[PDB]
């Protein structure tokens, strides 16, 4: 939402 | 008002697919519109933390390793999970039920 990325452990 | 909270300490072994979850948090990088604390949004159906450990999307992390993740960047909360070598120790925050 507006500014995220997410793809982590 | 009159409603208080209850805290849980869990111990995990480092996974073959990459644990079985993903983490949203930052000091310079946002989630909703300029965030201070690190929160859960992605869970895998056949991982190590969903079947063997006992972590849900609604549990949210304050401390990792017994180390201070309350004021850090996205890469600085992943380097506590990739650098520990074989053993990773997580601290979570949840609200109290009526029955």
């Amino acid at each position: 939402v507006v500014s995220e990325r997410i793809s982590s452990v | 008002g009159a409603m208080e909270m209850e805290y849980e300490e869990i111990t995990l072994e480092r996974g073959n697919s990459g644990l079985g979850f993903s983490i949203a948090g930052g000091t310079d990088n946002p989630h909703i519109g300029d965030d201070p604390s690190i929160f859960i949004t992605k869970i895998i159906p056949g991982g190590a933390a969903a079947q063997d450990g006992r972590l849900r999307v609604n549990d949210s992390i304050l401390f990792v390793n017994e180390v201070d993740v309350r004021e850090v960047t996205h890469s600085a909360a992943v380097e506590a999970l990739k650098e520990a070598g074989s053993i990773v120790r997580l601290y979570v925050m949840r609200r109290k039920p009526p029955a």
